[PDB]
């Protein structure tokens, strides 16, 4: 991904390099379920 | 369909399962009188793996 590279090979081969990675990644997830109970009683939305 | 599990496992499980991943409704209406209905259903989906 990054390299900088300075390269002498003519008179000598000396080779300098500045190697450098920055990465970024944003991952965003929004999920809403919606149930329907009855009161004081269980019910269960699964999705998977 | 009925999404199985076979494991034969020789000495004395043969957990030979199975499981329909079916859509299905398996209801039980109670009927009131303005035309209603409370009813425990199970809705599920499922699906082969």
């Amino acid at each position: 991904s990054g390299i900088g590279i300075g390269f002498i090979t003519d008179n000598i081969i000396l080779d300098l390099q500045l190697s450098a990675m920055e990465k970024t990644g944003n991952g965003e997830i929004v999920s809403q379920p919606k149930v329907v109970t009855s009161d004081k009683e269980t019910a269960k939305i699964l999705k998977g | 369909s009925e999404v199985p599990y076979q494991e034969a496992s020789s000495s004395g499980a043969t957990s030979t399962s199975f499981k329909e991943a079916a859509l299905s409704l398996e209801v039980t209406p109670q009927i009131t009188p303005d035309n209603r209905i409370i009813v425990e259903v199970k809705v599920t989906k499922d699906a082969p793996d």
